[PDB]
């Protein structure tokens, strides 16, 4: 019944993906080839959300593959549970944009859009109640920020009234991978405030210094991360998935972190997430769980919220746990550390309770917290993005596609009076 | 040659089609006060 | 060459407004 | 005393199959059954179906007549072409069955007026029946075709052509849709996904109920002969909907407490009709209630009361005793594989109004846009019909639409 | 019971003929050798539709294939399911006509013609009552159009009032093998209009377009084309061999879908068709078929229906299915896509049930429109035919054989009235 199509872009997103929906399957208790295997009967129940049976236990996943480069889509059909997607679902264009926005929204975008665009019609008229869209990709890459965002403001006017998430990695100076980041990343956030429902930020500098400190980790590839990453995403749409003491939805959770219209990014983090040399001397009671999860070197983005303001802020708990611990551990952290909160909102943690724990582990929990301390990204980024666009750096790969200067300085006045509207609430 | 032809057909029938898309907002814009 | 472009253009332009017109039919039909 | 029943078509016989599974697990009281029936078709491929079935032995050979080829959707194919052929050998047979019996309370006819064999040779048979035997009541339950759920494309055609003869052959016609039994099988039986079997089965059970108080002693028996009189105020207004109660599952029926006073009320609610029509557009002319098993006389007697008292629903000014009850004692059976569980007491309400003018009138139109442009008529008019009868069909259904509408002010 | 006589005529013709008669012997359980070896009590009942018992359990096929060249005689005669046919059917010319319409309908057929309705007739009676024939040919070909066309008028006058089938291919300009394409299939047409019952139309286009986008076959050799072709032909008469919950002979379909006498040209399709390497992430329900069997990109002619309006539609099911689906999925497309129906038709579908499905298939389906789009191609040949006819381009080995210019004038004229009666009721 209620209802979530996942689409994932670009290099970024299939990485992501893949390892997400290992970590589902292996909750429902699907095996790699697709058959149900499981024991619980509870893990049937709550299947129609993220797939359809084909035939004889036969499960595949409700998702959307679509990116420029072979290489990603080869990459995925040779791992585990990569033979589990549906192969027309891989929507795929072949010329490549490679780290220009322009190509990837304007040029390439133009003739795969539509093809991307007719999978998702098919998807979404298969299954019959929408709760919404799940967007996984990046704000650095092209054929993610560009064609992805273009796919998010086409699929809105198409169906306005459903709820859509986006998980968008955003660069960093620290973590520079490309050279035009601040051109792709500020074109971008001006579609995403305009057009997204919500936004939950993320960055790779954050997910290093998480394996460096917590995980503590020899050799963290991109496998950990995206590990970490695919547990916040299972652990938010858990409610939909099984019954608990107090159950929030997705769109429950939209309206009670979202003041106003313009105000929706947010900085995720997950707990527990500790070393294996430290998991035998840790105990598990909900204290433990929140002092770990309030803790500023545990979010997932670089942007400190003790630099900012909270708004709102969120916990979705999964475990048999007792709903007075839950409450009282939420006032707790309010009423000691009251300066950090907005103060014309009372009680502003929003808190849930599910009771199915992942696998491996006795007791979790997944925070959402809306703070104000997001404008350091922004300005973080929109000084980049002046430092070249002041004297016309990379421009003409933007310019000689279709662009003009006028966007260019539209979207800066709109990120610029967005870091300046968070500055008024704050 | 009879592509020249086709695009007189081709451009009147698009034209009397937003003549009718027209006529038919108007109805459930009509509708829509008696509900 | 150029009345081909005119002839493809045309075409997916009325394919799309008979799509439309479509939708408008069905709401009409839902909501009476 | 005894009654004997026509099938015809593809429709016609798959009810029978399911009507006769019914009456040889049902049961002196089997004289008015035992088979006493007659299948007859145009295409052999579903009577032959009976023939290499589980009923080889039960009906004797001669009995499942069958054409050579089918009327294919076209009645004048299966009115002047071909069944001018099949249609002697038939009711020569069926004389002889009525020379075996001796009380014949009457026949009753179960044809699909969509088709052509069950809508052109129906008319047929049923001409060559009225002129053999006039007074002897022959019931026909015929299956109509639906408003917005429909399977065959020349279907208006064949229900003008096929009425034009079902008003003054039969006496006692009963609409049956596949929309309303679709429905019945989704909202009530719980069915998302039924088949033509599920629809067959209960039209079995309300031709039971029927006929419940000729083979069983009640407390208050009716036979075909008392529906006659009590339901029908106008020698051409004989056209009736119907309805059942409880339809119900195995399970929900144990978890309700099915009685008498609210399944009176259930088998007039709109939700439980067997026609895809609404009676809050009509007045009621005349109710019947048959009431088959664990019933005193007392709370039937107070359940149509309460109707009476309601305004919900309205009947016309003619009548102040505007019912007929019916009350039997055996209650009715179950078949393995069915859908409908175990009752003390079931009701089937027959009743007569003005609703049914509305659905010929929704009729009109199609039959009326097709037939402007001709369409589909090269086909009847070369198996050898005219411009005539299709004009003069269409006529004849006009003037019932003001009969209806001057009867029911 | 009913029965089917078949009549294969030219390359085209028997090569078709031979993997039709392959699909229906494995469907009625006969060995290669003519002997009764199935399982099913069910294929016994319903074989003298298409075969006769000879002696000893000796089922031979009851068709004629009729050509002028021996190299597809010799090829069917070599190959499995040859040996089954009785060697007195093999009427068989010996010039040859070679892509000359005149030869194969004024010279070479008039000294054939007499040897194929002898056998035609002494097969014809040998059953009592007889359905119709089944005519596989082209409309390019000289032996296999004009002969096989020859061969339906004279039919037509001899039996009146028995059905006829007619599977054709039509040339398109995009698979142009002959140089005379518009000069045979103008005349064809001219005959085929006033002597067959109905014509289902087939193209090698739309054949090769779907064994390359649905079927992605590698190398779709003629086999492959012909495989498909006969599955169709099968689907249209399994109401006549199979026992079903709701019956369709031919006659029924054909008064259902002929609105106007002249209106007798079908597309087809069939379903479902999937590639092997997705044969299992699919389900099998009835919404699936018809998502499949009313696209556009599916029919098996180079005519998409969406250029017009469909004036009627069928759909023949195979299948243990709720008929109560059938109706909802008919009434569903019929409501949402109202523009592409005609409006003074209500009701534009006629559907039906069969109980047995192919053999290795669960449910099946065929479908049959008849749309108003099929009117462009006999534009995109009339303009080629005038091309030539302007100039009189190849006229004179059409001329020096008896056609007159009045003939081809007349086929013009047949073709032009016939193009403004599909736009008239369009
Ligand atoms: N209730 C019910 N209706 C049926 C059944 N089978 C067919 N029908 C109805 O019959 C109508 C068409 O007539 P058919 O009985 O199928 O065929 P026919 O009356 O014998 O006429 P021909 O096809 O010419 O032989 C359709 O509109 C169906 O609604 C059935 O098993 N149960
Ligand atoms: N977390 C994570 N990030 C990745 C992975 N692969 C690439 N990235 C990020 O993607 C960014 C560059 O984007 P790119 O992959 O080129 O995007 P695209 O070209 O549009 O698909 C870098 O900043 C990386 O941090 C991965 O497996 N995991
Ligand atoms: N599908 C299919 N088409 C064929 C086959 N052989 C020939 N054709 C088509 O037939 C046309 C030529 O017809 P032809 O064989 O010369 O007919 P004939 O000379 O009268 O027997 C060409 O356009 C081919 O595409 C075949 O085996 N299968
Ligand atoms: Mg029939």
């Amino acid at each position: 019944m209620r209802e979530i199509v996942h689409i994932q872009g670009g290099q970024c997103g299939n990485q992501i993906g893949a390892k997400f929906w290992e970590v589902v399957s292996d909750e429902h208790g699907i095996d790699p080839t697709g058959t149900y295997h499981g024991d619980s009967d509870l893990q049937l129940e709550r299947i129609n959300v993220y797939f359809n049976e084909a035939t004889g236990g036969r499960y595949v996943p409700r998702a959307i593959l679509m990116d420029l480069e072979p290489g990603t889509m080869d990459s995925v059909r040779s791992g585990p549970y990569g033979q589990i997607f549906r192969p027309d679902n891989f929507v795929f264009g072949q010329t490549g944009a490679g780290n220009n926005w322009a190509k990837g929204h304007y040029t390439e975008g133009a003739e795969l859009i539509d093809s991307v665009l007719d999978v998702v019609r098919k998807e979404a008229e298969s299954c019959d109640c929408l709760q919404g869209f799940q967007v996984c990709h990046s704000l650095g890459g092209g054929t993610g920020s560009g064609m992805g965002t273009l796919l998010i403001s086409k699929i809105r006017e198409e169906y306005p009234d459903r709820m859509m998430l986006t998980f968008s990695v955003v660069p960093s100076p620290k973590v520079s991978d490309t050279v035009v980041e601040p051109y792709n990343a500020t074109l971008s956030v001006h579609q995403l405030v305009e057009n997204a429902d919500e936004c939950m930020v993320l960055d790779n500098e954050a997910l290093y210094d998480i394996c460096f400190r917590t995980l503590k980790l020899t050799t963290p590839t991109f496998g950990d991360l995206n590990h970490l990453i695919s547990a916040v995403m299972s652990g938010i749409t858990c409610c939909l998935r099984f019954p608990g003491q107090l159950n929030a939805d997705l769109r429950k959770l939209a309206v009670n972190l979202i003041p106003f219209p313009r105000l929706h990014f947010f900085m995720v983090g997950f707990t527990p997430l500790t070393s294996r040399g430290s998991q035998q001397y840790r105990a598990l009671t909900v204290p433990e769980l929140t002092q770990q999860m309030w803790d500023a070197k545990n979010m997932m983005c670089a942007a400190d919220p003790r630099h900012g303001r909270y708004l709102t802020a969120s916990a979705l708990f999964r475990g048999r746990m007792s709903t007075k611990e839950v409450d009282e551990q939420m006032l707790n952290v309010q009423n000691k550390n009251s300066s950090y909160f907005v103060e014309w909102i009372p009680n502003n943690v929003k808190s849930s309770v599910c009771d199915i724990p992942p696998k491996g582990l006795k007791m979790s929990a997944t925070f959402i917290g809306n703070s104000t301390a997001i404008q350091e990204m922004f300005k973080r980024v929109s000084e980049q993005f002046t430092a070249m666009f002041r004297r016309k750096a990379f421009l003409h790969w933007y310019t000689g596609e279709g662009m003009d200067e006028m966007e260019f300085t539209e979207a800066e006045s709109n990120m610029n009076d967005l870091v300046s509207e968070y500055q008024q609430y704050q | 040659p009879f592509a020249q032809a086709l695009i007189n057909r081709l451009q009147d029938e698009g034209d009397m089609l937003a003549r009718k898309i027209v006529l038919e907002m108007r109805k459930t814009k009509m509708l829509d006060q008696q509900l | 060459e150029a009345q081909q472009n005119d002839i493809k253009a045309l075409r997916r332009e009325l394919e799309l407004k008979k799509a439309k017109l479509n939708e408008l039919h069905e709401d009409v039909r839902r909501k009476e | 005393r005894e009654v004997i029943s026509i099938h015809i078509g593809q429709a016609g016989i798959q009810v029978g199959n399911a009507c006769w599974e019914l009456y040889c697990l049902e049961h002196d009281a089997f004289n008015t059954f035992f088979p006493r029936c007659i299948f007859l078709d145009l295409e052999p491929t579903v009577v032959d179906e009976v023939r290499t079935g589980t009923y080889r032995q039960l009906f004797h050979p001669e009995q499942l007549i069958s054409g050579k080829e089918d009327a294919a959707n076209n009645f004048a194919r299966g009115h002047y072409t071909i069944g001018k052929e099949i249609v002697d050998l038939a009711l020569d047979r069926i004389r002889k069955l009525a020379d075996n019996c001796t009380g014949l309370q009457g026949f009753l006819v179960f044809n699909a007026v969509g088709g052509g064999t069950g809508s052109g040779l129906g008319s047929l048979l049923l001409e060559r029946l009225s002129v053999d035997y006039g007074k002897k009541s022959k019931l026909g339950f015929t299956v109509y075709p639906s408003p917005q759920v429909s399977t065959a494309v020349v279907e208006p055609y064949n229900s003008v052509l096929s009425t034009h003869s079902l008003l003054e052959h039969t006496d006692v016609a009963v609409m049956l849709d596949n929309e309303a039994i679709y429905d019945i099988c989704r909202r009530s039986l719980d069915i998302e996904r039924p088949t033509y079997t599920n629809l067959n089965r209960l039209i079995a059970q309300v031709i039971s109920s029927l006929t419940a108080s000729l083979r069983f002693d009640g407390a208050l028996n009716v036979d075909i002969t008392e529906f006659q009189t009590n339901l029908v105020p106008y020698p051409r207004i004989h056209f009736m909907l119907s309805s059942y109660a409880p339809i119900i599952s195995a399970e929900k029926a144990y978890h309700e407490q099915l009685s008498v006073a609210e399944i009176t009320n259930a088998a007039f609610e709109p939700a439980s009709m067997m026609v895809k029509c609404d009676p809050r557009h009509g007045k009621y002319m005349a109710c019947c209630l048959m009431y088959r098993g664990d019933v005193v006389p007392k709370d039937v007697n107070a359940s149509v009361a309460t109707i009476k008292t309601k305004r919900t629903i309205q009947f016309v000014d003619w009548c102040p005793t505007g019912f007929k009850c019916g009350i039997n004692y055996q209650p009715p059976t179950v078949v393995p594989g069915g859908d409908l569980a175990k009752v003390q007491r079931a009701v089937c309400m027959i009743s007569n109004s003005t609703a049914i003018g509305e659905i010929f009138s929704r009729l009109d139109h199609k039959f009326d846009l097709m037939y402007a442009k001709r369409a589909f008529v090269h086909w009847y008019v070369g198996e050898g019909m005219e411009e005539g009868e299709f004009s003069e069909a269409r006529e004849d259904l006009a003037a019932l639409e003001k009969d209806f509408e001057e009867v029911g002010a």
